[PDB]
């Protein structure tokens, strides 16, 4: 039924080569809404990143009828996520 | 619980109403059931409350569409990509 999509929000930094970055987050706002999954993993405002770990803020799933749809949705929620303190891979 | 060919006559009246008045978007025909019958109560001409349910059986977005509908979209085009009648289950 339809097409979903998945992803991962880690703390990579798409411009230092995904060296993860570690360090204590100030803020976690997430987008949910039909159509989309979140299983958070290391992301809430609390959190302080151990480098121990593979890095892992929130799995991303979408799933909309059409394909096309489910990326709309998708990218929505990568936009209107907001984490800080830390890099994130989401850009 | 209810029989499947009772199911597809209710809502076979439900669409053979809204058919006959060319309704433009979202709407709920209500119907009343006892035995082997329907008994049509009201029509709720917008989004339901409880349309979400409908959605995760489905697998439309409703409210999505409404806009798209609204929009000047067609319903089997590239935009809200609903799927054919005798396509479209639970």
């Amino acid at each position: 039924l339809g097409y979903a999509i998945q992803c991962r929000i880690t703390t990579e930094d798409p411009l230092n080569d995904f060296m993860p970055d570690t360090g204590t987050i100030i803020a976690y706002r997430s987008s949910g809404g039909f159509g989309v999954r979140l299983d958070a993993g290391d992301g809430f405002q609390g959190a302080e990143i151990s480098p121990y770990y593979d890095s892992l803020l929130v799995k991303l799933s979408t799933h909309a009828i059409s394909f096309k749809q489910a990326e709309e949705k998708m990218v929505r929620s990568l936009r209107e996520m907001r984490i800080r303190g830390v890099k994130t891979n989401i850009p | 619980g209810l029989s499947p060919t009772l199911r597809q006559r209710i809502c076979d009246a439900a669409i053979q109403l809204m058919e006959n008045i060319k309704y433009v978007n979202a709407g709920t025909v209500e119907f009343l059931v006892s035995g082997d019958e329907f008994f049509f109560i009201e029509v709720n001409p917008r989004v339901q409350v409880e349309h979400t349910i409908t959605e995760m059986v489905t697998g439309i977005d409703i409210v999505k569409t409404q806009i798209l509908v609204a929009a000047g979209a067609d319903l089997f085009g590239e935009e809200i990509n609903m799927p054919q009648q005798k396509d479209i289950t639970t």
